[PDB]
């Protein structure tokens, strides 16, 4: 409650990103024609805002946590694979093992 | 930097910040409204201050982008709405003078005190008792006193202030390329350059004066009936060719004739439909009524409630002593956080008010995707319009006997239908002449046609000509009668209550002509249909993103307000009134006076 202003999200950039790329700069945007010289104001906007989360929000505005997995087999032949499990062992019986 | 790319990229930032801040302000306000304390006033005033300062700074900044180099419609509309100077174009000291005159007018109206000539020590305010005296008393003398007093003590003080108020507002509006103030009000119905959907500021007056012409055939008969009926309670006080005395209508100003139902009921021994004991005999709480309203709304094909509205909203007044102004309201704190503040009791009237408010809740749920500056109705009128049709469709006997509040064998007849229809027409078509008269009078006095030494004479000759009511006591030019109405002395527009009365029945007919109804329109219901829900929702979700004359044509199919649905809704009552006046004299002669005899 009262606002949790830690999480930011960029909403100004020159051109869209590249897949799996990362950009963390904090250079002041420039939309107009006159160079900014690093001062906010007219046509010189800060590039970072913050999600102000509160418990009294509706669905679609409450903070969601997202995780993504991504595999890639550069060339490994025996890396991390799946796991396995049990199946009661017996003896003195013709069995398929 | 395409000379416009600058507008878009500004607009975004603005959008975000705006929304956020506004929310802070609004939560703050809901707070103070639901929990009245001394510190909460401070907790909300500074939030409102920060919001106002931010908005006025953004308004001062948005000027730097000219308005003719924009090509996209929505961004142009957003800038045109934000770029408005409003006030503060005046000289600085004159701005403070205007604030003082407005606040002094509001205060003098609020804390008015009138006292009896027989007992001047303890006496009456306006809200407690004066409305009760003017509504429930039955003696001519007491009503005439209660009427002349409030206009002799609150009408005399307000004229020398209203005089300066008019000229100050005119000098304000005349700096934004406007020619008077009334035009600055009519500017809400303006639409420019959309190739056919345009709506000039002038044509509003034309429509109004063109649609008031078709109402008179019904209003004349209603006036004749009400007059020939009032000729019973006060014998030999009215003339059968005259007008009515202003202090016999039912309230302080003659705006609603609804309190005349006790004197002019058609069949005084056939009670109307009323589910009030059947409710409490079923042990219904405040939860059950809202559940019923939500079930009705979801039956037509609209979404549920947001599941954040059942835990935050305050449906019943807090048990302990918790001062919270008990006046229903639908809050849209934004961010999809909708609430309803109302002190519900177990009465069918609150059962209808719940529908009327969840109407606004749904209408606000629809357009939550538009940019923040376009989160309103199409104009000032559509909001309560789309709200009221739910209450008009939930009060029919069909929807009642389909919910378990009427005995299944309840058989309705034409007597009860005429009773209900007159109870409705005493409020719907009764206020229209007064509304149109007052709004035209204000437009006239603002444009400068009426010299300031002929205000009251013109106002009273208008009350004689248009609406059909006459003052009981002469009034020279030290008075000001209109300054005694809340929506006048507080700088509130007063034309919406005339366009809403038409939009209401237009929406009703346009919608339930899709529900495949066949009978008269006053039994028509919108339950269980899905075409009706779609027709409504394809307009609910536009907001201000499209000109209102398109929001209409996508529901009814016309490009303006038309009065024909209203008369088609009242046709049975009109057929009856055409018979019950075979012997009286329809109309009124503006020569009769209550004192010149
Ligand atoms: C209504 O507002 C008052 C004013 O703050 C609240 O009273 C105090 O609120 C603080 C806020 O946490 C509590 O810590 C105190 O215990 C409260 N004291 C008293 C005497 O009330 C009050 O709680 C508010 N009402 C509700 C229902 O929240
Ligand atoms: C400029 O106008 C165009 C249409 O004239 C807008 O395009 C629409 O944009 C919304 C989202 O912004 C989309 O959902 C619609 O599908 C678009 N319409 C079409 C026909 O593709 C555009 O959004 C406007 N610019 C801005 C900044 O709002
Ligand atoms: C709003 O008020 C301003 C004065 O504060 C009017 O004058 C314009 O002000 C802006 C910046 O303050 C200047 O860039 C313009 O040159 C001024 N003159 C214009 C626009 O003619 C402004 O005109 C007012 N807005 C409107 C729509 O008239
Ligand atoms: C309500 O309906 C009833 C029956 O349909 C009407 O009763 C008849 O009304 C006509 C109208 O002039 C009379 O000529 C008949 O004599 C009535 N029937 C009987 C048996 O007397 C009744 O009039 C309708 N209500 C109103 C107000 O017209
Ligand atoms: C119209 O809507 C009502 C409201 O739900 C439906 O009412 C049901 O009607 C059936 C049979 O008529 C009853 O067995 C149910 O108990 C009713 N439900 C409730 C909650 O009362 C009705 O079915 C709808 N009309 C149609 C044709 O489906
Ligand atoms: C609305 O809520 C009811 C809960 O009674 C649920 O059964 C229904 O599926 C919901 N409908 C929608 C469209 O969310």
């Amino acid at each position: 409650v009262s606002g949790n202003y830690n999480y930011l999200y960029r909403l100004f950039r020159k051109s869209n990103l590249k897949p799996f790329e990362r950009d963390i700069s904090t250079e002041i945007y420039q939309a107009g024609n006159k160079p900014c010289n690093g001062v906010a104001g007219f046509n010189c906007y800060f590039p970072l805002r913050s999600y102000g989360f509160r418990p009294t929000y509706g669905v679609g505005h409450q903070p969601y946590r997202v995780v993504v997995l991504s595999f890639e087999l550069l060339h490994a032949p025996a890396t991390v694979c799946g796991p396995k499990k049990s199946t009661n062992l017996v003896k003195n019986k013709c069995v398929n093992f | 930097s395409t000379i416009e790319e600058q507008a878009k990229t500004f607009l975004d930032k603005f959008n975000h910040e705006a929304e956020d801040l506004f929310y802070q302000s609004s939560l703050a306000s809901w707070n103070y409204n639901t929990n009245i304390t001394e510190e909460n006033v401070q907790n909300m005033n500074n939030a409102g201050d920060k919001w106002s300062a931010f908005l006025k700074e953004q308004s001062t900044l948005a000027q730097m982008y000219p308005l003719q180099e924009i090509q996209n419609l929505t961004v142009k509309l957003q800038l045109q709405a934000l770029q408005q100077n409003g006030s503060s174009v005046l000289s600085e000291d004159k701005s403070k003078r205007l604030n003082t005159i407005l606040n002094t007018m509001s205060t003098i109206y609020s804390t008015g005190k009138v006292c009896n000539p027989d007992n001047p020590q303890e006496c009456l305010l306006l809200e407690p008792g004066l409305n009760e005296i003017m509504a429930n008393s039955l003696d001519y003398n007491e009503r005439l006193w209660a009427w002349e007093s409030w206009r002799s003590e609150v009408g005399k003080q307000l004229r020398p202030l209203y005089e300066e108020y008019v000229v100050l507002k005119n000098e304000m509006a005349r700096a934004n390329h406007y020619e008077d103030y009334g035009d600055y009000w009519r500017g809400d119905y303006e639409v420019n350059g959309v190739d056919g959907y345009d709506y000039s500021r002038g044509q509003l007056i034309e429509d109004v004066e063109h649609t008031f012409e078709e109402i008179k055939p019904l209003y004349e008969h209603l006036h004749a009936y009400v007059r020939a009926k009032l000729m019973n309670a006060y014998p030999s006080y009215i003339s059968p060719i005259g007008c009515l005395p202003a202090h016999l209508l039912g309230d302080m100003w003659g705006r609603f004739w609804t309190n005349l139902y006790s004197l002019t009921v058609p069949f005084g021994q056939k009670p109307n439909i009323d589910v009030t004991d059947a409710m409490v005999d079923q042990a219904w709480d405040a939860q059950r009524i809202f559940k019923e309203a939500e079930k009705f709304f979801v039956s037509v094909g609209l979404p549920n409630m947001t599941q954040g509205f059942w835990e935050n909203s305050m449906l019943t007044d807090p048990g302990n002593v918790q001062k919270a102004v008990c006046h229903p309201t639908a809050w849209d704190l934004g961010k999809g956080d909708f609430r309803i503040l109302m002190c519900t009791k177990v009465t069918m009237d609150d059962f209808l008010t719940a529908h009327h408010e969840m109407g606004h809740i749904q209408y606000d749920m629809a357009y939550a995707a538009q940019p923040f500056l376009l989160r309103n109705g199409a104009n000032e009128g559509f909001h309560e319009a789309v709200g009221e049709i739910m209450s008009l469709s939930a009060a029919t006997p069909k929807h009642l006997k389909s919910i378990g509040l009427l005995s299944p064998d309840f058989q309705e007849d034409n007597e009860t239908e005429i009773n209900f229809l007159l109870k409705q027409a005493l409020t719907i078509v009764g206020t229209l002449p007064f509304t149109y008269m007052l709004e035209k009078w204000r437009w006239m006095v603002f444009k400068g046609e009426i010299p300031k030494d002929q205000w009251m004479k013109k106002w009273w000759e208008m009350k004689r000509e248009i609406v059909g009511v006459v003052e009981p006591v002469p009034h020279d030019e030290t008075y000001c009668d209109p300054a005694s109405l809340f929506h006048v002395s507080n700088d509130y527009s007063f034309i919406r209550y005339y366009t809403r009365t038409l939009y209401q029945f237009q929406f009703q007919e346009a919608l339930c002509q899709a529900a495949k109804h066949e009978g008269p329109l006053h039994k028509c219901d919108i339950s269980n249909s899905t075409e009706a829900g779609q027709k409504l929702f394809n307009m609910l979700r536009l907001g201000k993103s499209e000109p209102w004359t398109l929001a209409l044509e996508n529901v009814v199919g016309a490009k303006n307000m038309n009065v024909r649905p209203l008369l088609n809704y009242f046709e049975p009552l009109f057929t009856w009134l055409k018979d019950q006046n075979k012997n009286s004299f329809v109309g009124w002669s503006t020569d009769w006076s209550p004192y010149a005899d």
